DNA sequence: TCTTATAAATAGTT
DNA sequence: AACTATTTATAAGA
Protein backbone atom coordinates (compact mmCIF):
# COMPACT_ATOMS: atom_id res chain seq x y z
CA UNK A 1 0.00 0.00 0.00
CA UNK A 2 2.07 2.96 -1.32
CA UNK A 3 -0.77 5.35 -0.35
CA UNK A 4 -0.54 4.13 3.24
CA UNK A 5 3.29 4.41 3.21
CA UNK A 6 3.00 7.92 1.75
CA UNK A 7 0.41 8.91 4.38
CA UNK A 8 2.55 7.51 7.22
CA UNK A 9 5.60 9.31 5.78
CA UNK A 10 3.49 12.49 5.52
CA UNK A 11 2.39 12.36 9.16
CA UNK A 12 5.92 11.56 10.40
CA UNK A 13 7.70 14.42 8.57
CA UNK A 14 4.89 16.91 9.39
CA UNK A 15 4.85 16.03 13.12
CA UNK B 1 35.04 13.29 -20.34
CA UNK B 2 36.63 14.92 -23.40
CA UNK B 3 36.69 18.16 -21.37
CA UNK B 4 36.22 19.13 -17.74
CA UNK B 5 32.88 20.87 -17.12
CA UNK B 6 31.97 23.26 -14.32
CA UNK B 7 29.28 22.15 -11.87
CA UNK B 8 26.67 24.70 -13.02
CA UNK B 9 23.16 24.54 -14.51
CA UNK B 10 23.07 23.29 -18.12
CA UNK B 11 20.93 25.73 -20.14
CA UNK B 12 20.71 23.81 -23.43
CA UNK B 13 17.53 21.74 -22.81
CA UNK B 14 18.88 18.88 -24.97
CA UNK B 15 22.32 18.74 -23.34
CA UNK B 16 20.50 18.77 -19.97
CA UNK B 17 18.23 15.81 -20.79
CA UNK B 18 21.14 13.76 -22.23
CA UNK B 19 23.39 14.43 -19.22
CA UNK B 20 20.35 13.83 -16.96
CA UNK B 21 19.75 10.30 -18.30
CA UNK B 22 23.46 9.30 -18.39
CA UNK B 23 24.23 10.59 -14.87
CA UNK B 24 20.97 9.32 -13.38
CA UNK B 25 21.92 5.86 -14.56
CA UNK B 26 25.47 6.35 -13.24
CA UNK B 27 24.19 7.33 -9.79
CA UNK B 28 21.79 4.37 -9.59
CA UNK B 29 24.61 2.03 -10.66
CA UNK B 30 26.84 3.38 -7.85
CA UNK B 31 23.91 2.88 -5.45
CA UNK B 32 23.47 -0.70 -6.71
CA UNK B 33 27.18 -1.40 -6.19
CA UNK B 34 27.23 0.14 -2.69
CA UNK B 35 24.14 -1.83 -1.59
CA UNK B 36 25.74 -5.17 -2.59
CA UNK B 37 29.38 -4.51 -1.57
CA UNK B 38 28.46 -3.23 1.92
CA UNK B 39 25.08 -5.01 2.46
CA UNK B 40 22.98 -1.78 2.52
CA UNK B 41 19.35 -0.75 1.79
CA UNK B 42 19.12 2.41 -0.33
CA UNK B 43 16.33 4.67 -1.64
CA UNK B 44 16.79 7.53 -4.11
CA UNK B 45 14.22 10.23 -4.96
CA UNK B 46 14.80 12.57 -7.94
CA UNK B 47 12.57 15.41 -9.18
CA UNK B 48 13.86 16.73 -12.51
CA UNK B 49 13.47 20.29 -13.87
CA UNK B 50 9.95 19.36 -15.08
CA UNK B 51 9.05 17.98 -11.59
CA UNK B 52 8.78 14.42 -12.88
CA UNK B 53 9.52 11.92 -10.08
CA UNK B 54 12.16 9.19 -10.61
CA UNK B 55 12.87 6.69 -7.85
CA UNK B 56 15.23 3.80 -7.12
CA UNK B 57 15.41 1.31 -4.23
CA UNK B 58 17.96 -1.49 -3.78
CA UNK B 59 15.02 -3.73 -2.82
CA UNK B 60 11.78 -1.97 -1.78
CA UNK B 61 11.12 1.80 -1.70
CA UNK B 62 8.08 1.42 0.58
CA UNK B 63 9.95 -0.69 3.13
CA UNK B 64 12.84 1.82 3.15
CA UNK B 65 10.42 4.73 3.65
CA UNK B 66 8.54 2.80 6.38
CA UNK B 67 11.84 2.14 8.15
CA UNK B 68 12.79 5.83 7.85
CA UNK B 69 9.78 6.88 9.94
CA UNK B 70 10.94 4.68 12.86
CA UNK B 71 14.10 6.83 13.32
CA UNK B 72 13.57 10.16 15.11
CA UNK B 73 17.09 11.20 14.11
CA UNK B 74 19.37 10.53 11.07
CA UNK B 75 22.71 9.11 12.19
CA UNK B 76 24.32 11.44 9.60
CA UNK B 77 22.67 14.19 7.50
CA UNK B 78 24.34 15.98 4.55
CA UNK B 79 23.22 18.56 1.98
CA UNK B 80 24.85 20.16 -1.08
CA UNK B 81 26.38 22.76 1.27
CA UNK B 82 28.20 19.93 3.15
CA UNK B 83 29.51 18.36 -0.09
CA UNK B 84 30.63 21.75 -1.47
CA UNK B 85 32.52 22.35 1.82
CA UNK B 86 34.26 18.92 1.72
CA UNK B 87 35.43 19.58 -1.86
CA UNK B 88 36.81 22.99 -0.85
CA UNK B 89 39.11 21.35 1.71
CA UNK B 90 40.48 19.28 -1.20
CA UNK B 91 40.89 22.04 -3.81
CA UNK C 1 41.21 1.01 -8.10
CA UNK C 2 44.54 -0.81 -7.69
CA UNK C 3 42.49 -3.88 -8.74
CA UNK C 4 39.10 -4.63 -10.24
CA UNK C 5 36.69 -5.88 -7.56
CA UNK C 6 33.62 -7.97 -8.34
CA UNK C 7 30.25 -6.54 -7.28
CA UNK C 8 29.76 -8.99 -4.40
CA UNK C 9 29.36 -8.63 -0.60
CA UNK C 10 32.63 -7.69 1.15
CA UNK C 11 33.29 -10.07 4.07
CA UNK C 12 36.20 -8.34 5.86
CA UNK C 13 34.36 -6.05 8.33
CA UNK C 14 37.00 -3.31 8.12
CA UNK C 15 37.27 -3.36 4.32
CA UNK C 16 33.45 -3.04 4.29
CA UNK C 17 33.42 0.00 6.63
CA UNK C 18 36.16 1.74 4.60
CA UNK C 19 34.54 1.03 1.21
CA UNK C 20 31.22 2.18 2.73
CA UNK C 21 32.46 5.62 3.89
CA UNK C 22 34.34 6.18 0.58
CA UNK C 23 31.60 5.16 -1.88
CA UNK C 24 28.93 6.86 0.23
CA UNK C 25 30.82 10.12 -0.22
CA UNK C 26 31.18 9.26 -3.90
CA UNK C 27 27.44 8.57 -4.21
CA UNK C 28 26.50 11.86 -2.57
CA UNK C 29 29.00 13.74 -4.77
CA UNK C 30 27.40 12.30 -7.93
CA UNK C 31 23.99 13.31 -6.56
CA UNK C 32 25.31 16.82 -5.84
CA UNK C 33 26.59 17.20 -9.40
CA UNK C 34 23.37 15.85 -10.96
CA UNK C 35 21.18 18.19 -8.88
CA UNK C 36 23.13 21.29 -10.01
CA UNK C 37 23.87 20.31 -13.63
CA UNK C 38 20.29 19.24 -14.36
CA UNK C 39 18.31 21.24 -11.76
CA UNK C 40 17.10 18.18 -9.78
CA UNK C 41 15.87 17.93 -6.18
CA UNK C 42 17.32 14.77 -4.65
CA UNK C 43 16.94 12.80 -1.44
CA UNK C 44 18.91 9.65 -0.65
CA UNK C 45 18.35 7.28 2.28
CA UNK C 46 21.01 4.69 3.16
CA UNK C 47 20.78 2.12 5.96
CA UNK C 48 24.18 0.39 6.33
CA UNK C 49 24.47 -3.26 7.44
CA UNK C 50 23.90 -2.33 11.12
CA UNK C 51 20.84 -0.22 10.16
CA UNK C 52 22.45 3.12 10.91
CA UNK C 53 20.56 5.76 8.91
CA UNK C 54 22.53 8.10 6.60
CA UNK C 55 20.73 10.69 4.50
CA UNK C 56 21.50 13.33 1.89
CA UNK C 57 19.31 16.00 0.30
CA UNK C 58 20.32 18.50 -2.39
CA UNK C 59 18.67 21.27 -0.34
CA UNK C 60 15.96 19.94 2.01
CA UNK C 61 15.16 16.32 2.97
CA UNK C 62 11.79 17.32 4.46
CA UNK C 63 10.63 19.32 1.40
CA UNK C 64 11.48 16.41 -0.95
CA UNK C 65 9.77 13.69 1.11
CA UNK C 66 6.67 15.92 1.43
CA UNK C 67 6.71 16.41 -2.36
CA UNK C 68 7.02 12.65 -2.86
CA UNK C 69 3.84 12.04 -0.84
CA UNK C 70 1.83 14.47 -3.00
CA UNK C 71 2.71 12.50 -6.18
CA UNK C 72 0.34 9.56 -6.70
CA UNK C 73 2.78 7.46 -8.76
CA UNK C 74 6.46 7.64 -9.94
CA UNK C 75 7.19 8.39 -13.60
CA UNK C 76 9.98 5.78 -13.22
CA UNK C 77 10.63 3.19 -10.49
CA UNK C 78 13.86 1.13 -10.49
CA UNK C 79 15.34 -1.59 -8.24
CA UNK C 80 18.61 -3.55 -8.20
CA UNK C 81 16.92 -6.15 -10.44
CA UNK C 82 16.22 -3.43 -13.05
CA UNK C 83 19.80 -2.07 -12.80
CA UNK C 84 21.22 -5.57 -13.30
CA UNK C 85 18.94 -5.89 -16.35
CA UNK C 86 20.08 -2.57 -17.91
CA UNK C 87 23.71 -3.71 -17.47
CA UNK C 88 23.00 -7.04 -19.22
CA UNK C 89 21.48 -5.10 -22.12
CA UNK C 90 24.33 -2.55 -22.13
CA UNK C 91 26.70 -5.50 -22.56
CA UNK C 92 30.42 -4.59 -22.73
C1' DT D 1 44.57 10.16 6.10
C1' DC D 2 47.06 10.04 2.11
C1' DT D 3 48.88 8.52 -2.25
C1' DT D 4 48.60 6.28 -6.32
C1' DA D 5 48.11 3.06 -9.70
C1' DT D 6 44.29 1.61 -11.92
C1' DA D 7 39.41 1.03 -13.00
C1' DA D 8 35.34 3.31 -14.23
C1' DA D 9 32.40 7.21 -15.73
C1' DT D 10 31.44 10.60 -19.08
C1' DA D 11 31.64 15.18 -22.53
C1' DG D 12 32.22 15.82 -26.73
C1' DT D 13 32.38 14.14 -31.25
C1' DT D 14 30.28 11.09 -34.01
C1' DA E 1 22.80 5.54 -30.21
C1' DA E 2 28.54 4.97 -31.01
C1' DC E 3 32.72 5.76 -29.65
C1' DT E 4 36.83 7.31 -27.04
C1' DA E 5 39.87 10.48 -25.20
C1' DT E 6 39.64 12.43 -20.90
C1' DT E 7 38.15 13.20 -16.40
C1' DT E 8 36.76 11.11 -12.23
C1' DA E 9 36.48 7.49 -8.86
C1' DT E 10 38.59 4.27 -5.94
C1' DA E 11 41.30 -0.41 -4.00
C1' DA E 12 45.13 -1.27 -2.10
C1' DG E 13 49.30 0.69 0.11
C1' DA E 14 51.20 3.59 3.06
Amino acid sequence: GSGEVKMKLQEFVLN
Amino acid sequence: GRKKIQIQRITDERNRQVTFTKRKFGLMKKAYELSVLCDCEIALIIFNHSNKLFQYASTDMDKVLLKYTEYNEPHESRTNADIIETLRKKG
